[PDB]
């Protein structure tokens, strides 16, 4: 509950106000440190600002020659810690750079940046507490002189961390998201492969399903990972999440391997899985939809030369007119039969 | 009244003169400060200049080692305020930079910049008063409505509700206005205020609003900010709004709810149907777009037609094939239409022509490519909204008195861009035809401008370049200024800039206009809603930061 | 609409998926897309996205496009290049979030276990 160091300078660098902090031998020996990207509190003239640690470097303080001092101590086989602490007290300093992001005012509004530059003798830097971090992660930009809306429920999405350093993780400082941020808007999930994309997406989809039961989803499962846990992991899928949450009759799974998928669903959801997932086929009878077959054959790979066939082109448009003439429809049905599509039992042409 | 600090240096830094100010420990202890971007008075040699605070930094004064002194005081557990009043007296200085913008002369005129550089012992810096700020905001280089009031960020002591900037709503008529800013920071309110002021002040100027977001007619489902129809109802303007849409029933159900049972006195709802026997270029282009979106590789005949229909228009043999293609697709023509391969409208001559009958020949067979056009097809010329809007905005009978045409672009789906481009081209051609007899005298309200101004061979680009000759004004919003050509950026007359999320977007502003060099850094790190930087050429000295008034208050002031 | 490997579908500016990503907000259609390569996504789509969840990226081109699209991501671009941490994300939701937030995202197991209480 004390200042971390001493502020020795401040200025305006580009669009941001920054200040310089010096950690002295007392702080350094007591094990006090600042992490890059850490959020701190800055008090200046009875007002609190949010600051971020941007830099750290070593510089001499006063009239000293740290290189010569340390080299001489090393040469003379002198231990600075146990022996001769007076020379160790004059080199044990460190410098940090801190940017002022803004401040929290009124009932949680965020006022960004600042137009007031703090004098050196006024500013002080404090380590932010857990409650302050919780109140800071909930601040939002808003119209001045208004009142926060409040209301709709929020869910925990993650907790604050500063990398993999010990002491840089705050399991109690969670960020809570209103799932309405995801409905009707665009979300981008960037990053390399294998770093958490699937878990993030599944959490988002589960939160949407729990909070907005009237919003549907169309998932184009290219990797086959949004229904059940994969053999190369044990993270549950949407079907298991919905079974845990008690949501029935919402998942319609369209596939062409219904037997295998139902086999897996039986083992992963029990004998009652028909109440949570509904399996449907991705196969069609081309004798009922000859236009689909024509379009498929017309829009195929077209290796090398990109010239669609003229006969297929003509058929693509005129097949709808041909349907009123059995003499013309018999050729299409015979084409399918000769290609090798097994018809129904009792299909009759004229 | 006394000077703030002491001037210790001056110089010329590029196209401007600047000076350095120092605040001493006594003044700092008294609580005196300078806000960045604040306007101050500079007295030098009997003359008064306007200055702006650009910078602030800490620097040692005299012979001292502030870092060593402060570190040692911290180490020894000493309180400077109490235990050592003298150690705190040698390190408590602060430095500021002030740029001289010009001076106010004679009868409220402004002389920009300066050619004299003040000696250090002559200059003094004073804090502006409200009367001086009011007189300075009205100066120009050579009725009105309140637009906003002066404010410096969100800082306490940086807002002046009485320092109001008032604009004559004639700097918007016939000129170019740019509205830049991130989404959700005041663009809608600013645009609606400008349009309401224009409508009230000049009842003889028409508007063409290309409403991509459907937000200008009625209050949206998010906020309660009044729409333009409700503003007109409040102001008592009758018989001026023509709303073209493809969902007249749905829109008339909302209009009654919001405007009462008399809503028909303020708005006329009209359909958005066209005739493809008179605009077959739209048919061909829409078919071409409808392909390559459900796949790829538009056919050779379709690609040929898309480019050579204009040449086909002079060969009746080739034109008849396109007309027959539309007729087979099933678009009802108007009675009396004939081709010279025949009364295509007549139910019997069509059979003879079809039995009687190249790229056009190939396109004839594939007649179903136009089927979807039946969604927005209608025969005749009274149905043609392209013609109806043309007479609404440039009619011989409807001279003056203004008309506000608003398009419901979303209801058009995929054809909105083509329809808008065709309408703009038609209107520009008519306005060029009318030159020498009367002026077009209307304003085009364009959203997502970066999509239409990108290419220099476009109708909207040509309108931006040459509209001022025929009295056509433009008001465009883009949110991404870096996508707008620098010629248009430099030729634009009015600028309203809000918080921008891109450094390149901020940079282009200064590269286009020099006076915007002093606010670029503020724009990139201050997400404030309703806070704008305004610059109206050619009589405004410098950019002014404003809190813009709301439409509700503007209406409440206009009523009385 | 939940779409994977969005760079295969959003690159074509005459395509239905580009059209949906550009105009779907007018009809109440959202989109959630994952690419692992922002430099491939068109800048017009990037500038119009609302929510960002960014994990480790190994390409300076990707970091440059990220910072060009969204200025607030300039404070963490150096961490993103040099720190391959699994489960560590930088989140930014528009338009009223002050700064980008680094998070350990909760696991689905924990979310399910806490949603039943």
């Amino acid at each position: 509950e004390s200042p971390i160091g001493v502020v020795v300078s401040s200025r305006r660098n580009g669009p941001w106000a920054e200040l310089t902090l010096v950690l002295t031998p007392q702080e350094l020996d007591q094990g006090k440190r600042l992490l890059l990207g850490e959020l701190v509190r800055v008090s200046s003239g009875g007002k609190d600002y949010v600051g971020m640690v941007l830099d750290g470097y070593y510089e001499p303080v006063g009239r000293s020659d740290p290189t010569y001092t340390l080299a001489l101590a090393h040469i003379n086989q002198v231990d600075l810690e146990k022996e001769d602490p007076w020379a160790r007290k004059e080199v044990n300093f460190y410098h940090h750079r801190i940017v002022l992001l803004g401040r929290v005012v009124q009932g949680g509004l965020f006022a960004p940046s600042t137009r007031l530059l703090p004098p050196v003798v006024e500013a002080r830097v404090y380590r932010m507490t857990e409650e302050e971090l919780q109140r800071l992660l909930a601040a939002e930009v808003r119209t001045s002189g208004s009142v926060k809306a409040e209301g709709k429920r929020r869910y925990a999405f993650g907790h604050l961390a500063y990398g993999l350093e010990e002491g840089g993780e705050y399991p109690e400082v969670v960020k809570e998201v209103d799932p309405a941020l995801f409905v009707g808007r665009r979300t981008a999930n960037f990053g390399k492969t294998g770093f958490g994309k699937s878990n993030e997406n599944k959490v988002i989809l589960t939160l949407l399903a729990h909070a907005f039961p009237r919003v549907g989803m169309l998932i184009l499962d290219q990797n086959a990972e949004y229904l059940l846990q994969t053999e190369a992991t044990t993270s549950p899928g949407l079907a298991q999440a919905f079974k845990a949450l008690g949501i029935r009759g919402r998942i319609r799974f369209y596939t062409a391997r219904e037997e295998a998928w139902a086999r897996r669903l039986k083992e992963h959801l029990g004998t009652e899985w028909r109440e949570y997932v509904e399996v449907l086929p991705l196969k069609v009878d081309f004798y009922h939809f000859p236009e689909l077959a024509v379009a498929l054959a017309y829009q195929r790979r077209r290796l090398q030369g990109a010239e669609p066939p003229q006969y297929l082109e003509n058929a693509f448009y005129n097949l709808e007119d041909w349907k009123h003439i059995p003499d013309r429809m018999a050729y299409v049905y015979g084409a399918l039969r000769k290609a090798g599509l097994t018809p129904r039992k009792g299909l009759k042409i004229k | 009244e006394s000077p703030i600090g002491v001037v210790v240096s001056s110089r010329r830094n590029g196209p401007w003169a600047e000076l350095t100010l120092v605040l001493t420990p006594q003044e700092l202890d008294q609580g005196k400060r300078l806000l960045l971007g604040e306007l101050v008075r500079v007295s030098s040699g009997g003359k008064d200049y306007v200055g702006m605070v650009l910078d602030g930094y800490y620097e040692p004064v005299g012979r001292s080692d502030p870092t060593y002194t402060l570190a040692l005081a911290h180490i020894n557990q000493v309180d400077l305020e109490k235990e050592d009043p003298w150690a705190r007296k040698e390190v408590n200085f602060y430095h500021h930079r002030i740029v001289l913008l010009g001076r106010v002369v004679q009868g409220g005129l402004f002389a920009p910049s300066t050619r004299l550089l003040p000696p250090v012992v002559e200059a003094r810096v004073y804090r502006m008063t409200e009367e001086e700020l009011q007189r300075l905001l009205a100066a120009e280089v050579r009725r009105r409505y309140a637009f906003g009031h002066l404010a410096y960020g969100l800082e306490e002591g940086g807002e002046y509700p009485e320092v109001v900037k008032e604009v004559d709503p004639a700097l918007f008529v016939g000129r170019r206005t740019a509205n830049f800013g991130k989404t959700g920071f005041g663009k809608s309110n600013e645009n609606k205020v400008i349009l309401t002021l224009l409508a009230h002040a000049f009842p003889r100027v028409g508007m063409l609003i290309l409403d991509q977001n459907a937000e200008y007619l009625l209050q949206t489902e998010a906020t309660t900010s009044p729409g333009l129809a409700q503003a007109f109802k409040a102001l008592g303007i009758r018989g001026r709004i023509r709303f073209y849409t493809a969902r007249e029933e749905a829109w008339a159900r909302r209009l009654k709810e919001h405007l009462g049972t008399e809503w028909r006195e303020y708005v006329e709802v009209l359909p958005l149907k066209v005739d493809f026997y008179h605009f077959p270029e739209l048919a061909v282009a829409l078919a071409y777009q409808r392909r390559r979106l459900q796949g790829a590789e538009p056919p050779q005949y379709l690609e040929n037609a898309f480019y050579n229909l204009e040449d086909w228009k002079h060969i009746p043999d080739r034109m008849a094939y396109v007309y027959g293609a539309l007729r087979k697709a099933g678009l009802t023509p108007r009675k009396g239409l004939k081709i010279k391969y025949y009364d295509i409208s007549e139910e019997k001559s069509w059979g003879n022509l079809q039995e009687a009958m190249g790229g056009a020949r190939e396109l004839y067979s594939r007649a179903k490519v136009f089927s979807f056009l039946r969604a927005f097809h209608a025969p005749g010329k009274e149905a043609n909204f392209l013609e109806t809007i043309k007479e609404d905005l440039l009619g011989e009978k409807t001279e003056g008195e203004g008309k506000v045409v608003i398009l419901d672009l979303p209801s058009l789906g995929e054809a909105a861009d083509f329809f808008t481009l065709r309408l703009m081209d038609l209107l520009f051609d008519r306005a060029v035809e009318l030159y020498g007899k009367r002026q077009a005298n209307f304003l085009v309200v364009l959203e997502e401008a970066h999509n239409f101004l990108e290419d220099k061979a476009g109708i909207f680009y040509r309108v931006a370049k040459e509209g001022r000759k025929y009295g056509i004004g433009m008001l465009y919003s883009t949110q991404s200024p870096a996508s707008i050509p620098m010629e248009i950026l430099s030729q634009t007359e009015n600028f309203l800039v809000k918080h921008l999320s891109s450094e390149e977007d901020v940079k282009v502003l200064k590269r286009a206009k020099a006076p915007f060099a002093f606010v670029a850094d503020f724009l990139l790190s201050e997400p404030i809603i309703g806070y704008s930087y305004v610059y109206f050429e050619p009589y405004q000295p410098f950019v002014v930061p404003l809190r813009v008034k709301l439409l509700e208050h503007v209406l409440k002031s206009l009523d009385s």
